[PDB]
């Protein structure tokens, strides 16, 4: 289902997940509330207010979402919005790669302003 | 000297953002979840308080029409302080979505003074209905909700007070002062007690306790200063005669009535005891009185034209135990006639309603919990100086709650009143448009409170406020526990007086601040 609501999904099943260590947890948190930050701008952009139709999203269940076009709910599939598997899961896993690799940088080095 | 002067637009640009730096300051402090301003101090170590109208009378800004709009929204936190002693960052809260609300619809092109009629039109409509929506706090349970809830959800605060207000009565004084140990600790005093101790160590006859014990004595109020013995042999002779002891409230004693007095009390003569009057002029007359009240007896005075030497045993009243220390004299179990004792403090109240000041209304309160009640006081225990400070401001928003909540009564808290008021006024119309926009501007601004509350904790005020809306009763949100049930049985109560004010105050303020054109100020 397309409008970013299967990361909202994703996010929603895996609320209970857990490391171990208080620092893992944090790792944890920042990478599931980070699912939900495409329909909140898709939402944000049509000029709703995203927390309203995140939690009404959230609510519902299978391909349950949110018509941009239209400012109206229903099941994403008979509203013909649809992504392929291979985006989303692309870009998750290039956003998470990115992020790592900046998480753990030490030193920069360029050219002096001259 | 030279003036500065905007026009429209960009001097209410300026004035909305000195209002929205004072209330984003204010309003960080706000629910159960608020947090706590640290306020420099030029004299001493920072200050650390969740207190609204604390951390409002320190904000100046360098700016002048910031400065401008800041020191005009700070009237709303000092006059919530003044009237109800709580409740001031709510105030504050409801006058920032007044004064941005009416500016954006200002900016449409609305009339402000028809706006400003508007939202007079709507609060008066909403205290009717708070008024309307409240339920009687008397109950020892309910005062001690509403002390708990006002010391940021503070158990032992709410107990503590609600013993206080039992053990002293309705006609008592309360008072907070600073502990010694780490315990608040609650000593109440019964009967009549003035900071006048004895006048020579040397009457003392227990010096186990150092204190001066004298059982069924006599009392005699002598309004004049007294240096010469001459005077008192009489009633000397006379009580010596009776038998049992005397005391002496005079204005003083000087050295050689009382060396006559301590040479007498020693030598098993007399039992004698001397004390000052309390009290510098004309309250120390109206407390000799009410003193002579109390134990039956009459005040020798040269005004009225009576002189001591012709005093008798009429003119001496009675006790049952007077306890003299060395800072305190305490008269227990006085004999008098009710009558009097009732219409005296029916007089004092007389005078009470006639008063302008709180200092004058405060000393005659503590006067008819003198005579009627009692006195209570509540020390409040603190590791550090700090802490003890905050406490202590805890305390006392605590007590002024309960107050409020029994003079008035109680109403659903967590902003959950308001809503239900604004819920029921949605059919209310006004003469044209724009009064009618102005409506709507306070009925929006109504649900600001809830909102704020929501987001210091972390969580999503709109998602919660539809819930609340879509709810009735005393359907409310639990902040602290995140759950969603009923406010008055989970016992969230808030006084109706502290939101009745708070609407009122925010309303008077921003309807004025809705109509400025042209701000005139200082060059920089
Ligand atoms: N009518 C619609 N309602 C809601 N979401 C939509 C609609 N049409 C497309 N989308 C979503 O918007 C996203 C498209 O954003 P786009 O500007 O194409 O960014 P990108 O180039 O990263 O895909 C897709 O994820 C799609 O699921
Ligand atoms: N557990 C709670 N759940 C929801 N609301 C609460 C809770 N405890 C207190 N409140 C509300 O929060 C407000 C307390 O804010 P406070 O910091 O006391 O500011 P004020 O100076 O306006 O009283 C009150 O209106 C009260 O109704
Ligand atoms: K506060
Ligand atoms: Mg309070």
């Amino acid at each position: 289902a397309g409008g970013g609501v299967a990361l909202i999904r994703v996010a929603s099943k895996l609320a209970d997940l857990r490391g171990q260590n208080e620092d893992q947890n944090v790792g944890i948190k920042v990478a599931l509330r980070a699912m939900e930050a495409p329909l909140r701008q898709i939402v944000l952009n049509c000029g709703e207010e995203p927390s309203v139709v995140a939690n009404t999203v959230k609510g519902g269940d299978g391909n349950y979402g949110y018509n941009a076009a239209t400012e109206e709910y229903g099941n994403m599939i008979d509203m013909g919005i649809l992504d392929p598997t291979k985006v989303t899961r692309s870009a998750l896993q290039y956003a998470a790669s990115v992020a790592g690799l900046m998480i753990t940088t030490e030193c920069m080095v360029t050219d002096l302003p001259k | 000297a030279a003036k500065d002067v905007k026009f429209g637009n960009d001097a209410r640009v300026k004035m909305l953002r000195g209002v929205n730096v004072l209330a984003d300051a204010v309003k960080v402090t706000l629910g159960p979840k608020g947090r706590n301003v640290v306020l420099d101090k030029s004299f001493g170590a920072p200050t650390i308080t969740k207190d609204g109208v604390s951390v409002a009378r320190e904000i100046e800004l360098e700016d002048k029409f910031e400065n401008m709009g800041a020191q005009m929204v700070k009237e709303v936190a000092s006059k919530a302080n003044d009237a109800a002693g709580d409740g001031t960052t709510t105030a504050t809260v409801l006058a920032q979505a007044i004064i941005t609300e009416g500016l954006k619809a200002v900016a449409a092109g609305m009339n402000p003074m028809d706006l400003k009629r508007g939202i007079d039109k709507a609060v008066t409509a909403a205290v009717e209905e708070l008024k309307a929506l409240s339920v009687p706090c008397s109950d020892s349970k309910a005062i001690a909700q509403v002390g708990t809830i006002s010391a940021n959800s503070d158990e032992t605060v709410g107990k503590l007070i609600a013993e206080a207000m039992d053990k002293v009565g309705k006609e008592g004084v309360i008072t907070v002062e600073d502990g010694t140990g780490l315990q608040d600790e609650l000593d109440v005093v019964e009967g009549m007690q003035f900071d006048r101790g004895y006048l020579s160590p040397y009457f003392i006859n227990k010096p186990e306790t150092g204190a001066v014990e004298l059982e069924s004595p006599f009392i005699l109020l002598a309004d004049k200063k007294i240096s010469n013995i001459r005077e008192m042999l009489p009633v000397l002779e006379a009580v010596a005669k009776a038998g049992k002891p005397l005391l002496i409230i005079a204005e003083d004693v000087e050295g050689e009535a009382l060396a006559t007095l301590v040479v007498n009390t020693m030598r098993g003569i007399v039992k004698v005891a001397a004390v000052k009057a309390p009290g510098f002029g004309d309250r120390r007359k109206a407390m000799l009185q009410d003193i002579a009240t109390l134990t039956g007896g009459t005040v020798i005075s040269e005004e009225i034209g009576m002189e001591l030497e012709k005093a008798t045993l009429e003119d001496l009243g009675q006790a049952k135990r007077v306890v003299i220390n060395k800072d305190t004299t305490t008269i227990i179990d006085g004999v008098g006639e009710e009558a009097a004792i009732q219409g005296r403090v029916a007089q004092i109240r007389q005078q009470i309603e006639e008063a302008t000041s709180d200092y004058d209304r405060e000393k005659l309160q503590e006067r008819v919990a003198k005579l009627a009640g009692g006195v209570a006081v509540i020390k409040v225990g603190a590791a550090t100086e700090v802490e003890m400070k905050e406490k202590k401001a805890r305390v006392e928003d605590a007590l002024h709650a309960t107050r409020a909540a029994v003079e008035e009564g109680v109403v659903a808290g967590g902003g959950v009143a308001l809503i239900r008021v604004a819920s029921k006024l949605a059919d209310l119309r006004g003469q044209n448009e724009d009064q009618n926009v102005g409506i709507k501007v306070a009925l929006r601004a109504m649900e600001a409170p809830l909102r704020q509350i929501v987001l210091n904790c972390g969580e999503e005020p709109s998602v919660v406020a539809n819930t609340v809306k879509g709810g009735d009763g005393n359907y409310g949100y639990n902040a602290a526990t995140e759950e969603y049930g009923n406010m008055i049985d989970m016992g969230i109560l808030d006084p109706t007086k502290v939101t009745r004010s708070a609407l009122q105050y925010a309303a008077s303020v921003a309807g004025l601040m809705i109509t400025t054109e042209c701000m005139v100020t200082d060059l920089p």
